[PDB]
């Protein structure tokens, strides 16, 4: 189990869209990326999941 | 400033996060999850009534 805390949304850093896509990489026999999660950021506080 | 005090008969122990920490979280205003090491306490002074 891994707990991730993501910072507050930033138009300068994150950009035009607040939502983010978490992807997993080197797994099984696939080196490429696979979208493992989709999250909705918060513009008022950090997001922990 | 964070500690767990176990009392059992005359045996009283105080295990803090400075010497018995398993995962030290971040330093922020949001939720802070604190988990300690597996605590092995010898409790042989219990008065079994």
């Amino acid at each position: 189990f891994a707990n991730f805390v993501l910072p507050k949304y930033d138009p300068a850093e994150h950009g035009d869209e607040r939502w983010f896509k978490i992807h997993i990489g080197n797994v099984g026999g696939n080196t490429g990326r696979q979208p493992y999660y989709s999250g909705m950021l918060s513009d008022t506080s950090e997001t922990s999941m | 400033d964070i500690k767990i005090t176990v009392m059992a008969g005359s045996k009283t122990h105080t295990f803090t996060a400075s010497d018995h920490i398993a995962s030290l979280p971040a330093n922020s205003f949001d939720a802070m999850p604190y988990t300690f090491k597996p605590l092995e306490i010898d409790a042989s002074s219990l008065a079994f009534t």
